[PDB]
């Protein structure tokens, strides 16, 4: 029982660190690099942030006795110090699955990474990861259609998807926007896009975007024979208005929506997902503002939490990085957040990231999405890193293609297929890559003029976000 | 030795405090002058904290760099109406809020 | 006029590195402090930034040469070394009014903080300020009543108003919430507040809490004769529910509620204040998880910027820090931000890192709200800091007072009345503070007994977010 | 309004415009705590920085109950209704009949007759009185070599 | 500070014609063409004209004391006679941005042509052009489409 | 991998009897007990059970390659025989948590007990008991408040409920019905409450009685100053109907209202389940027609069943049986039930029946309703077995009383709060019960009549459902 009331200030370390705490498989379990303040002992800050996180604050409180706190605290159950870092620790704690609202990522961020980071006590910290229990995972949608769902709905099987962001970012009006819409799908491409920017703008508002886009994917699609299809933007300042938006894209039969789910937010993100599920519409998540949180290793949170509570809130795609290109992704950790966003059972890696073993009870994958920065040159890495169930994007790569949109895209689609045809045969795309693309250039002019166009063009710098 | 806490009817800022003596009264009005608020008398019947109007004394203080002016008013207003509540308010005109608000006499009994 | 497509990767620096540039009134301003990768030199860092908020993409397109691109590109205008730093600058950029969606946050952040943080050319980069045009500012609604008018419907005036969150945490049921809501209102305070991660749990649904927090407040205003509150938190998974739940605290006729406006997202959040404005509710902003973001001072968002960005998509309240509390909060910029989430008209200065001069253009004020880890003796330092205009909120201050939560309120409403008494007869609050309070507990025995618990308690660390 | 055998009376309340809610029903309850039937916004108090319009009827509705109570004699003002579109008429004339008030107030010309017959209509089936305010007529009426005569103005109202 | 109430009707020049007053970018500025009443002087009847379209009427009230008004008030900014018209005149008025609701034409025309074409101390009154400042530009919609996207379409 | 297609009847033991299998904890487990045709064996028939009741049908179909049909087979992984009865078994079947549609009883229901009951093969089959996962049980709402937050809505703490049903059954207009309501409510019970037929009749039509019997709620409850309830009956033909009169009683604010789970159907009672818990209405459940079901032990299901899934679909009472009274409860399986639809955590316990531990994942309890041929002589008894929470209902036992409603309502209250005393001191309930009983009949008249009365009356028959 709860017996005795004491005002005044105790240590964190005396309720709220528990190193003899197993994690129940209903618990909600996060991995924490932290560096305390000098003076400030490791397991008092490992307890203050499982504190602070969920049940506690900074003085004694009699109403703690009126529950049963030891059945709702946080517990830090776990310290080890990071090797070869100094003052740098993993924290592992542990929170019942009473404190979270069913459904709500909004509510689980708020609790995890609400107050913790700001902790005077507490120079720097970093969320690695998060074990989402199944009991939990089955309180929400999920994607509103995920990966097989999509190939059957848009009869793509076989290969990577193909995308195309269109350019300049701002400053085309809509009316020429469907006109480089056109160009690009009918070279070859599945996909063109939005820019992440363009929302609805004095040079070119949402509803003429939508309609003059809508007539570009009708014509490419009649003239190619394949299924085209366009993210159109719907992404904006209020719920309403983003309703009201991916309304008339269904209004119009558009297959593919997008959406920010950072500058937007998880509230909206939701909302869109659920919407998207009873109408049949896919969504497909760019990860705008991602990098303000997750690019330095010391404080923030790791992508592959973001990414694995995006999975949860609902998308069918979701931007991946490249690796390769002109952002930044470091490879391993690239394949451990790939597999955490696609598969259904990922065992604990360190080497690759993934702190705990992730089980999504059949929800859905994501398809990754790899854009910016790449071109043809780096087709038979992007299909050995990412394998067939991905989405390919090239904006640059195709509308900056010395012949324009049409050849761009051809260029594209040939040295995909090319990359494709080598793989199923046996051929190692690492060692090959460049003789396949030389091969295929032989026979594809369009082809030979990007591998000129971008022969030496790399992106090669040294990673902030080392593991 | 925990004291249950009585239960007490207040009357917002300062009415927590002991009861100002004409001194501090007349500090808080000084405060005011200094500020640049002008200040307003206002009495009413009740103390209800619903209602957004009590009824001015005449008009508010525009022309006032004198804390025994605003003081004379309040000892007239009390004089008419020591049956009501007697509030003193600083209005800043400049961000129009009420900036000073205490009550100065409580109805008789 | 637009001439001539060549294909290609180009420098940044030559489109978009603008050093003669001079803003225009209805541009939008950026200052980034940003660290470039070995061999990338200052001023391409600069225009790859620029470029890639705005209107550029890695290699030349074609489609550039259909639009005004001078009209529409983002100008790195100047670029200044940070003193004593090595490798750290100060870009300001340059934006075109027409790049930006009317009346969207969500649509300014993916612009500006989008991607640029994740170029591999980049090691590090921080936004630090934004100069909102007033001709933007505009567009929005702000706050649903701000200040002065939260004042006037609130009958409070001459001090600043006092909360208290309500703990611990979770684990509470709802009525045992409403108990602790009674007992800190009936003793002084004006607010008390739903946790930000109480949403609708297990052991308390909202709509219970909701229920059993109205009697409390009715209860406790009929004794007290004094308007009370307690903001409660709407805050859910997504907009519908959010919705539902800000309509039963109107139905209860509920004064103000909550919103956690970074973990539910600016598209939510904005829809809430509209909701708000046309409701008359007043709304608490929360910014829970702000400190994954705005922490440390090499990457991410300064506060700042996150203030005024919700200072336009609408909050009467947000959290500002204590300075002397539990979490970390510079004094200079922290009153430099208070300023710009208060005031009218901001001028430019650097010591309290306001990089731009700003204007509201008559929008409303913000009230900060100081809360986490203080108590009674932190009393005259959050007077003189913040001054009248400000809420502030003693959670275990309260309600870890030896006597209980009625005593604990009258104890800091006593402390808060006792210091604004001294500071307009001309008492100096830094002088004098403690002696204004050993003073007060002369004649208050709940206050001496929370001097007397608290009075070894203080909150002294290295702050990350150096200026 | 139980109002027979004189005049009514009215007040604009001043300035035109700068007095935010509160000072606006200041203004209001004093008025017609002193004897008058009606005060009213002045024609160019719609929704501003200053004060916005949710406010102002709020604030208004509580120095209407306050002097009627007073002096036991029904009180109204003229609340503004005059908006940007008629759907935000709308919402303004309809958080008007949520408070009870007797009376509301339209600038028929600067609004336009489609708009103002759409808020007499309201006004019939929601039983709220309709001060009708003319500004811009003497851009109109004015002089009698070219124009409109007010007495048409005043028919087709 | 506003500092003393005195009862009474004063000239509008006093308070509304302001001939020193440099517009903002934010202000909304009229052109009137007018003629005075014989023995109404040309800039008391700008004045009137500024301060009955704005804020004022035609005596004191102390209403005013509780507000600003050296930041509401319309100020008639600049007079000139019209050339080669005999008592014919522009007055150049200055609105602040905080007077008009975001959005309505409505209530601009409400303010600006309201009341003062029917001044009896004014024999005749003519708007000629508004400058609508960017600021308030903005809080409108404007052409459903406009020419390029109408074309286009 | 999925290999060869062979047309053709197989044996179901071939693939659906695998007593090699143990269950994971996303399992849904059921127990039946079956008797099997004369030559056909155990295992053959636990297997047609599994087989019919997930995945199998009589021959064999190519169609099945197509998926992986060892992931989503039912498994009979254990057969046990009857102790004691001939040619009777348990099989025990695992169930894929993929199976079921989330929040669906009316699926699991289907698929469940949907069509192996009629299989020629078998003589009689019972379902015993089914293992929710808590996987599962965390996609239901559950209980619209559930016990705790019941008791806190009425502030009734310390002793059983006590109601009471109106009679006749039918024949009563809307205002002799009030009548009844206000004399019985005035006299000490908590509750009355429509009987279970009572819907909407030419005699009585439902709106006129929620009329009446809202003023005979406002007149007794101001009359004793005790919180007053009345189940008004929303049963209805359609759900539109029952939605009808679920929203006039709010109207009312009508605390609680009442539905028949059974003949209206899971599908009506979860839609009023959700209505319930958004509307702030208590729910209570008759089981009208329950023991066409669950009586026989060799044939249907076992109440204990029903019990677990109306958890789940949603209500705050459940009438439970009495043991002691008109109508058939076994004592053993009884208080085996109450716990599975009280408590949180259920162990196995063959001899209460409870086959499988069941947790319930912070699911609200379920009050228990006693109702049926009970009288003031069974009230020790009926307040041992079932305890404080639970809502002892008298209807003959109250309109039945030589004096009336308010005097028959004012003995049962006086026998319960004796006896809760007396259990309270210390005193055996089953030992001193008749004299707790004796001694306030000394000094309760009415009581004494109601002792005087019901004497002789004992239900005493032997029980058909055996354990
Ligand atoms: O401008 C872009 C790509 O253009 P391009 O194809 O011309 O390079 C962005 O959409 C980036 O892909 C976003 O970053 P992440 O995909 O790393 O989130
Ligand atoms: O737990 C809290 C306060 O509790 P207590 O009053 O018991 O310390 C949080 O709401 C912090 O105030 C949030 O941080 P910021 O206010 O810095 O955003
Ligand atoms: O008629 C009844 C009780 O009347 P009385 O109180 O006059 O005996 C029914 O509601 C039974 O309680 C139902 O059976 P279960 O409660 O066993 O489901």
């Amino acid at each position: 029982s709860a017996a005795g009331y004491k005002a005044g200030v105790k240590d964190y370390k005396l309720t709220y660190y528990t190193p003899d705490y197993t994690p129940k498989d209903t618990d909600l379990l996060a991995a924490f690099r932290f560096s305390p303040q000098p003076g400030v002992p490791a397991d008092e800050a490992g307890a203050a942030i499982a504190a602070e996180s969920s049940t506690g604050t900074w003085t004694t409180v009699w109403t703690d006795l009126l529950t049963d706190m030891d059945r709702y605290k946080g517990k830090c159950y776990h310290i080890e110090p990071v090797q070869g870092e100094e003052n740098s620790y993993f924290a592992f704690i542990a929170y019942p699955l009473d404190l979270f609202e069913e459904g709500s990522v909004t509510n689980i961020l708020t609790s995890i990474v609400g107050n913790v980071f700001g902790f005077k006590a507490i120079r720097s910290l970093r969320l690695e990861d998060i074990r989402f229990p199944v009991a939990l995972v089955k309180t929400f949608q999920g994607p509103p259609h995920g990966i097989q769902v999509e190939r059957d709905l848009l009869n793509k099987y076989g290969r990577p998807m193909l995308g195309c962001t269109i350019k300049p970012k701002l400053g085309l009006s809509a009316k020429n926007y469907g006109r480089a819409v056109y160009e690009c799908l009918r070279g070859g491409l599945d996909f063109t896009k939005d820019d992440e920017n363009i929302n609805s703008q004095p040079f070119q508002r949402w509803r003429d975007r939508f309609l003059f886009v809508a007539d570009a994917i009708h014509k490419s699609q009649a003239e190619t024979g394949e299924i085209k299809g366009h993210y159109l933007n719907v992404t904006a300042p209020t719920c309403e208005e983003m309703m009201k938006r991916a309304e008339f894209a269904k209004e119009l039969g558009m297959p593919i929506i997008m959406h920010d789910f950072l500058t937007a937010g998880f509230t909206a993100n939701t909302t869109l997902a659920k919407w998207c599920r009873d109408n049949g519409v896919l969504l497909h998540i760019h990860r705008a503002m991602h990098a303000v949180i997750d690019r330095q290793r010391n404080h923030g949170i790791h992508f592959r939490v973001l990414a694995k509570c995006l999975r949860l809130s609902g998308g069918d795609h979701l931007h991946s990085g490249t690796v390769v290109g002109k952002l930044e992704g470091d490879k391993a950790s690239t394949l451990g957040f790939v597999d955490l966003m696609r598969e259904d059972h990922i065992e604990a890696d360190r080497s690759r990231g993934v702190f705990f073993t992730q089980d999504w009870a059949s929800m859905p994958g994501v398809l990754p999405v790899a854009s910016g920065g790449i071109h043809v040159w780096h087709m038979p890495a992007l299909v050995e890193i990412f394998g067939d169930d991905s989405v390919l994007q090239f904006g640059g790569g195709t509308l900056g293609h010395p012949w324009g949109n049409a050849p761009g895209a051809t260029a594209n689609r040939v040295a995909l297929e090319a990359c494709v045809q080598a793989r199923n045969e046996g051929r190692d795309l690492y060692r090959e890559g460049g003789d396949i693309l030389r091969e295929a250039g032989k026979w594809s002019p369009e082809l030979a003029a990007a591998l000129d166009l971008w022969k030496e063009i790399k992106f090669e710098f040294e990673t902030m976000d080392k593991l | 030795s925990m004291k249950t806490l009585p239960k007490e009817r207040r009357f917002e800022t300062f009415s927590y405090l002991p009861p100002l003596s004409d001194r501090q009264i007349a500090a808080q009005i000084e405060y005011m002058i200094e500020q640049g608020f002008h200040p307003l008398i206002e009495f009413n019947e009740h103390s209800n904290p619903e209602e957004f109007y009590w009824t001015m004394w005449k008009l508010p203080l525009f022309d006032c760099k004198s804390p025994q002016q605003v003081l004379d008013e309040v000892r007239e207003c009390r004089s008419e109406y020591g049956d009501c509540y007697i509030r003193v308010a600083g209005f800043d005109n400049i961000k129009e809020c009420q900036t000073v608000s205490f009550i100065v006499h409580r109805p008789g009994r």
